[PDB]
């Protein structure tokens, strides 16, 4: 499996999105809301905790093997292109880093 | 000493932390233990509570 990951990362440019010169990158988004926190009417804001998932296609990361799926923690998240998704109306947003990312 | 240094240096040669132990062979079993040093204050205004823990995983 290490060979597969090394081959995928070999000759990979994470600065460029997939289909950079072909078509828009289609991303399918999912949300699971754990809790909509208290609504601060004084500040006009509300806290919300979510599991945010994004699915897209990157033909650069194609691999032919019997594994059929590589399940990985955050370690390679910085090694590939990730969407630039941000929340437009978020006064403050934080990711979680305990125990690990 | 020399034996200690060579053991430490050569331990991770050819090691991939991206993969869990026993990937494709078995299920990784983790034994968990918690020692609550101090059950922190419970915040009614937040539905929140703090707890200081020594968290052990084997
Ligand atoms: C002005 O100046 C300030 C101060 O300098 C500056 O603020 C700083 O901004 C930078 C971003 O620009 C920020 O750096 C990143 O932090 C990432 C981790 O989280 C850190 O923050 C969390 C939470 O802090 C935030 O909390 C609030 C929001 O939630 C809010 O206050 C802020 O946003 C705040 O930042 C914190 O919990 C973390 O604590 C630790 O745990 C991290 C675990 O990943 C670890 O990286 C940290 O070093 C740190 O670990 C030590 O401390 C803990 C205890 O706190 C101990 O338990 C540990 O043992 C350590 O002693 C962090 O503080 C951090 O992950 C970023 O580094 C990752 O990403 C960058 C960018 O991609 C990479 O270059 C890094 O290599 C690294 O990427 C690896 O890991 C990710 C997964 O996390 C993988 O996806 C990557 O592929 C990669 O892993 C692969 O490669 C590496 C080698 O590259 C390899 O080792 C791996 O095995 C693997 O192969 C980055 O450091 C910084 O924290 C922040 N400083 C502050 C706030 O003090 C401003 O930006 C400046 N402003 C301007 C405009 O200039």
């Amino acid at each position: 499996v290490t060979v597969i990951l090394n081959n995928l990362l070999e000759g990979y440019d994470n600065k460029l999105r997939p289909d950079i010169g072909v078509k828009p990158t289609l991303i399918h988004t999912d949300m699971y809301v754990n809790s909509i926190g208290p609504v601060n009417a004084i500040n006009m804001e509300y806290t919300i905790d979510i599991f945010f998932a994004q699915t897209w296609y990157d033909r650069r990361l194609k691999f032919n093997s019997t594994i059929k799926v590589l399940r990985l923690n955050s370690n390679m998240v910085g090694k590939i292109w990730i969407p630039d998704t941000f929340f437009r109306n978020s006064k403050k947003a934080d990711a979680h880093w305990i125990t690990t990312p | 000493t020399t034996v200690f240094t060579r053991i430490l240096d050569r331990l991770l040669d050819g090691y991939d932390n991206r993969l869990r132990p026993g990937l494709g062979e078995r299920v990784t079993e983790v034994k968990t233990d918690i020692f609550v040093t101090s059950f922190g204050p419970v915040s009614d205004h937040d539905m929140e509570y703090t707890i200081d823990v020594f968290f052990r995983q084997s």
